[PDB]
RNA sequence: AUGUUUCUUCUUUUUUUUUUUGGUGAGAGG
RNA sequence: GGCCGGGAACUCAAAGGAGACUGCCAGUGAUAAACUGGAGGAAGGUGGGGAUGACGUCAAGUCAUCAUGGCCCUUACGACC
RNA sequence: AGAACCUUACCUGGUCUUGACAUCCACGGAAGUUUUCAGAGAUGAGAAUGUGCCUUCGGGAACCGUGAGACAGGUGCUGCAU
C-alpha cells in the first residue's frame, strides 16, 4: 500500500530514466480529471499526493483571480484572502472533498497519463539523444502502406511518416520490409505523425555517401552541393581541401564499388560525381559531364551561361527530357542554355546585330561606330549610360568630349524609351484603364504596364503569380486590385 | 502493476482495480415510487431513514 | 560542468582536470576546426620547421615570417620582418584580420 | 582506378635478448597508366598487412610524367645509389621489357615501347626511387621548348 | 688457463542459417 | 558447574558498508612534480601480509595424471595369483 | 599427502590365452545362495537347490560361460612429435 507507491515511483524512474516528479504532477492531474467526471457539475478539482506515503488528498480547487468568469472553478483574491492571506493571483483554494476510490477506472486513467507522460519525457530524451538519427538516415519497419503515407516503426512507441512524394517513384513496400530513410523533419504536431522521412529529397543522397564514404564522414571530402532527380539521376560536387586525395576516385571507390551500393539502395539511380571547382565556368563544365563542352559564355547580369557543344554531343548535353542539363542547372544554380557552337555564332550575331540597330537608332552615331562599342563588350544603352568614363576612355578614338556626347545620348535615349513606355501605358491607357482600380497609384500603374499591364481588362486576366515580384504589391494587395479589376471590367 | 502499487496507496480502500457496485438495477419501465417499506431484524441498528 | 565527481572518487577527478587543462590549452580553441585547413599562417620557422615541412606535402600553402638566421627551404612565402616585438606582430595580426574581415563575407 | 601491382618480400629481423622477430619488408607501385606514377614504402609483422600500409604513401606520391603518347621523351640517366639505370628510347618499338622488378613497375605508367638495363649492382629497392627518378627529371618537348631557345616552333622544326 | 661435431623455422584463404438462476405444482395466452 | 533467572550494556559470532587521499600546514625546490617533518586518528605514506607470475629465454621437465602421430608386442613386451 | 599383502609398473615360480576391463554376434545358464576342497594362492575339481517383473505370452534388458571374432590391453619408445 505505502511502500508500494515508493516501489512503482523508483521501478518507473529507473526504467524510463523519468524525474519521480514529472510522474506525481501527471498522476496529480489524472485523479483531478478522474474525479472532475464523477461529479455533475463542472468543478475545478487539484489533487495532491505525499511523496513519502503515496497517500493523496483531493480539493474543490478555486483559481484565485483578479475577475471571476467560472463561479464554479474562480474565486476572487479578496475572497481567497479571506481563507488565507498569504495566497496571490494563480494560487488554489481548497476544500475538504472525499478522494475517488482507487478503481480500475482512476488505475486505468493514471496508466494512459503517465504513458502520455513517457511520449513527452523518456521518449522525448530518447529523440534529443538520437540528435544525429534526427537528420541521419534512421531505419524503420513498414507498419502500414496507405495511398498517400507509409506508416513506419522506429520502435519505442515512435511512429515516423514516408509522404508520396518523399518515396520514389518505383518502390513498392509491403508491411513488416526494413526501409531506410533521412529524419528531415521533426514536428511538435498535437495530432498526427512527428516524424517525417524522406528518401527522395537530396539529403537521403549526401547521408548515404556521408555512411560508403568514410572520408566523408572524417569532413576530409565535403559535399558542396547535390541536384537530383528521384529514381532516375542524381549530380553531387564533391571538393576536398587535400591534395594527396582524389575527392572524385574517394566517392567512386574501388571500380564503382561505393557509388554503386549507394545507387542500389536508391533503386538503381545513376549518379554522376562531380569535381566543385571555385570557377563557376569550370564547375559547370564539370557538371555537364558526361558531355564534352567546346565553349561556355557567362552573362552575369541575367545568371544565366550559354553552354556549346559539339553537333554530336547535342543530344548527350541536353540528355533524356533535358535530364543532363536540369541537373547541372540545379547543382550549379545557373540557368543553363545548351546550344551548337553554329547556333551559339549565330546567336552573338544577332545580338550584336540588335545591338548596332538599337545603338544606331537611339545614339544617332554611324554603323562603324556601333560596330566598335559592341567589339568592345557594349551591348545595353544602360551600360553606355552608366559604366565609369575611364573604360569608355580606354576605346580607340574615343575622347572626353565624344564620351560626354554619347553618355548624353543614351541617357536621353533611355528616358525617351522610359516616357514612350509611361506614354504606351501611365499618360493615357494606365492613367485611365488601370489607374480607375480603387488602389492603384502612378508607380503602380507604371510597373504594370513596364509588365505589359497597360489596360484594366489586361489585370483582370492576370493571376497573383503573374503579379508577385512588383516591389511594393504584397498578395492580398494583387488580389484586391485584380477582383476590383474584375467586377469592373466582367460585371460592370 | 506500477500503476497497480499507486492503486494500492491512495484510495486502496477500493480494493484493487475495484467496481464496487450498488444495487445498480436494470431497465425496461419507468414509475413514480410511491410507497417503500423497511423491515428490521430485530438486534440491527436502525438507520436514520428506518 | 554538471557532474563528473559522483561517479568515481575525488582523489581521480584532478587528474582528469590536469587531463582536460592540459589539453585545453594545447589543443586550444581548434577543436571545432574541419581538421585539415586551407592555410597555415607561420610565425618563424626556427623551431617550427616541423609545420612546413608538414604543411608542403598535402599540397597547401603556408606562409613564413622571415628573420635572418632561418633558411627559405621549404616556405612558400618568405616575407621579412622580425620576430622579437609584442605590438609589431600585432600590426602584422591586425593587418590580416582586415583582410579575414573580408574573409568571411 | 590505383591500378595495384605488388611485387617484393623478403624478412628483415630485430635480434632481440628475447629473439629475432621477422618483420617483412614488402614493396608494390601504383598508378593510373597515362601518367601518374608514385610509389609507397611498406613493412610489418606480416605478409598481408605491409602490403596495404604501403598503399597510403602511394596515394600521396604520385608523380606526373607527361606520357607522351604512352612512352618516354628522350634517354635519360636513372643513376641512383645501387643502379645507374639508362631509359633508352625506342619509338613504337612495341616491346614492353625493363629491368627484372622493374618491368612489373613499368606497366603501371603503361608504356609500350622502351629500352633498359640495370647498371650496376641488381637491386630491387633502387630500381623505385630511380624508375620515377628517371621519370621525374625527364620533360615532354614542350616544356623543353616553354623553357630553351624562347620559341616553341623551332624546336619543333 | 680451457669449453667438439653434424641440427631448426615462418607467414595472404577458408567459412549456413530457421521452424511444423434448476426442479416441482397451479393458472393463462396462441 | 554463567549452573538456574535476568540483560541487549559488553567480549565474542557473522553480514552491507562507513575509514586513507599526500586530504591539510610549513620549509625547500623550475607557480609542477616531490621528499620528509606538524596534526588528529585504529592505522601515514603500495597501514602488515597473501593472491595475480608481461613479452619472452632455457627449442628447461614430464608420454609414469589424462589426451594423442608413428613404432613394436598383440599364444606377448598384454593378463592373474 | 605416508614402501607388511596392497600400492608395484620390477623379480622367482606356477598359469589362460579372444583375455583383468568394453561393445556387439549365436545359443545356453536364469539371476541368486551357503559350504566341502588338489592347491602357497591362483585357478580349477564338486554337492545341495532357486526362479522378481513385463507377458507383442513363435520370449527380452540387468549377470556369466564356451566358440569366431572386429578389437581390447600398452607404466613399452620418442618431451627435440605436439
Amino acid at each position: 500500500m505505502n511502500k508500494e507507491i515508493l516501489a512503482v515511483v523508483e521501478a518507473v524512474s529507473n526504467e524510463k530514466a523519468l524525474p519521480r516528479e514529472k510522474i506525481f504532477e501527471a498522476l496529480e492531474s489524472a485523479l483531478a480529471t478522474a474525479t472532475k467526471k464523477k461529479y455533475e457539475q463542472e468543478i475545478d478539482v487539484r489533487v495532491q499526493i505525499d511523496r513519502k506515503s503515496g497517500d493523496f488528498d483531493t480539493f474543490r480547487r478555486w483559481l484565485v483571480v483578479d475577475e471571476v468568469t467560472q463561479p464554479t472553478k474562480e474565486i476572487t483574491l479578496e475572497a481567497a484572502r479571506y481563507e488565507d492571506e498569504s495566497l496571490n493571483l494563480g494560487d488554489y483554494v481548497e476544500d475538504q472533498i472525499e478522494s475517488v476510490t482507487f478503481d480500475r477506472i482512476t488505475t486505468q486513467t493514471a496508466k494512459q497519463v503517465i504513458v502520455q507522460k513517457v511520449r513527452e519525457a523518456e521518449r522525448a530524451m530518447v529523440v534529443d539523444q538520437f540528435r544525429e538519427h534526427e537528420g541521419e538516415i534512421i531505419t524503420g519497419v513498414v507498419k502500414k502502406v496507405n495511398r498517400d503515407n507509409i506508416s513506419l516503426d522506429l520502435g519505442n512507441n515512435a511512429e515516423a511518416v514516408i509522404l508520396r512524394e518523399d518515396m520514389l517513384p518505383r518502390e513498392n513496400f509491403r508491411p513488416g520490409d526494413r526501409v531506410r530513410g533521412v529524419l528531415y523533419s521533426v514536428r511538435p504536431e498535437a495530432r498526427g505523425a512527428q516524424l517525417f522521412v524522406t528518401r527522395s529529397k537530396p539529403e537521403m543522397l549526401i547521408e548515404l555517401f556521408r555512411i560508403e564514404v568514410p572520408e566523408i564522414g572524417e569532413e576530409v571530402i565535403e559535399i558542396k552541393a547535390a541536384a537530383r532527380d528521384p529514381g532516375s539521376r542524381a549530380k553531387i560536387a564533391v571538393k576536398t581541401n587535400d591534395k594527396r586525395i582524389d575527392p572524385v576516385g574517394a566517392c567512386v571507390g574501388m571500380r564503382g564499388a561505393r557509388v554503386q551500393a549507394v545507387s542500389t539502395e536508391l533503386g538503381g539511380e545513376r549518379i554522376d560525381i562531380v569535381l566543385w571547382d571555385d570557377n563557376p565556368a569550370q564547375f559547370v563544365i564539370n557538371a555537364m559531364a558526361p558531355a564534352d563542352v567546346a565553349s561556355i559564355v557567362v552573362d552575369e547580369d541575367k545568371h544565366t551561361m550559354d553552354i556549346a557543344v559539339e553537333a554530336g554531343n547535342l543530344a548527350q548535353a541536353i540528355g533524356r527530357n533535358g535530364q543532363n542539363v536540369r541537373l547541372a542547372s540545379q547543382l550549379s544554380g545557373w540557368e543553363l542554355n545548351v546550344m551548337t557552337v553554329d547556333d551559339l555564332q549565330a546567336k552573338h550575331q544577332a545580338e550584336a546585330h540588335a545591338a548596332i540597330d538599337t545603338f544606331t537608332k537611339y545614339l544617332d552615331i554611324d554603323e562603324d561606330f556601333a560596330t566598335v562599342l559592341v567589339e568592345e563588350g557594349f551591348s545595353t544603352l544602360e551600360e553606355l549610360a552608366y559604366v565609369p568614363m575611364k573604360e569608355l576612355l580606354e576605346i580607340e578614338g574615343l575622347d572626353e568630349p565624344t564620351v560626354e556626347a554619347l553618355r548624353e545620348r543614351a541617357k536621353n535615349a533611355l528616358a525617351t524609351i522610359a516616357q514612350a513606355q509611361e506614354e504606351s501605358l501611365g499618360d493615357n491607357k494606365p492613367a485611365d484603364d488601370l489607374l480607375n482600380l480603387e488602389g492603384v497609384d502612378r508607380d503602380l500603374a507604371f510597373k504594370l504596364a513596364a509588365r505589359g499591364v497597360c489596360t484594366l481588362e489586361d489585370l483582370a486576366e492576370q493571376g497573383i503569380d503573374d503579379l508577385a515580384d512588383i516591389e511594393g504589391l504584397t498578395d492580398e494587395k494583387a488580389g484586391a486590385l485584380i477582383m476590383a479589376a474584375r467586377n469592373i471590367c466582367w460585371f460592370g | 502493476t506500477p500503476e497497480e502499487k499507486l492503486l494500492r496507496a491512495i484510495f486502496g480502500e477500493k480494493a484493487s482495480d475495484v467496481k464496487d457496485s450498488s444495487l445498480r438495477v436494470p431497465n425496461g419501465v419507468s414509475g413514480t415510487v410511491i410507497d417503500v417499506q423497511v423491515f428490521t431484524r430485530d438486534g440491527v441498528e436502525k438507520d436514520k431513514r428506518a | 560542468q554538471d557532474g563528473t565527481f559522483d561517479k568515481l572518487t575525488k582523489k581521480e577527478a584532478l587528474m582528469r582536470t590536469r587531463e582536460l587543462e592540459k589539453l585545453e590549452n594545447s589543443l586550444g580553441g581548434i577543436k571545432d576546426m574541419g581538421g585539415l585547413p586551407d592555410a597555415l599562417f607561420v610565425i618563424d620557422a626556427d623551431h617550427e620547421h616541423i609545420a612546413i615541412k608538414e604543411a608542403n606535402n598535402l599540397g597547401i600553402p603556408v606562409f613564413a615570417i622571415v628573420d635572418t638566421n632561418s633558411d627559405p627551404d621549404g616556405v612558400d612565402f618568405v616575407i621579412p620582418g622580425n620576430d622579437d616585438a609584442i605590438r609589431a606582430v600585432t600590426l602584422y595580426l591586425g593587418a590580416v584580420a582586415a583582410t579575414v574581415r573580408e574573409g568571411r563575407s | 582506378e590505383l591500378q595495384e601491382k605488388l611485387i617484393a618480400v623478403n624478412r628483415v629481423s630485430k635480434t632481440v635478448k628475447g629473439g629475432r622477430i621477422f618483420s617483412f619488408t614488402a614493396l608494390t607501385v601504383v598508378g593510373d597508366g597515362n601518367g601518374r606514377v608514385g610509389f609507397g614504402y611498406g613493412k610489418a609483422r606480416e605478409v598481408p598487412a605491409a602490403i596495404q600500409k604501403a598503399m597510403e604513401k602511394a596515394r600521396r606520391n604520385m608523380i606526373n610524367v607527361a606520357l607522351n603518347n604512352g612512352t618516354l621523351q628522350h634517354p635519360v640517366k636513372g643513376v641512383h645509389t645501387g643502379s645507374r639505370v639508362f631509359m633508352q628510347p625506342a619509338s613504337e618499338g612495341t616491346g614492353i621489357i625493363a629491368g627484372g622488378a622493374m618491368r612489373a613497375v613499368l606497366e603501371v605508367a603503361g608504356v609500350h615501347n622502351v629500352l633498359a638495363k640495370a647498371y650496376g649492382s641488381t637491386n630491387p629497392i633502387n630500381v623505385v626511387r630511380a624508375t620515377i627518378d628517371g621519370l621525374e627529371n625527364m620533360n615532354s618537348p614542350e616544356m623543353v621548348a616553354a623553357k630553351r631557345g624562347k620559341s616553341v616552333e623551332e624546336i619543333l622544326g
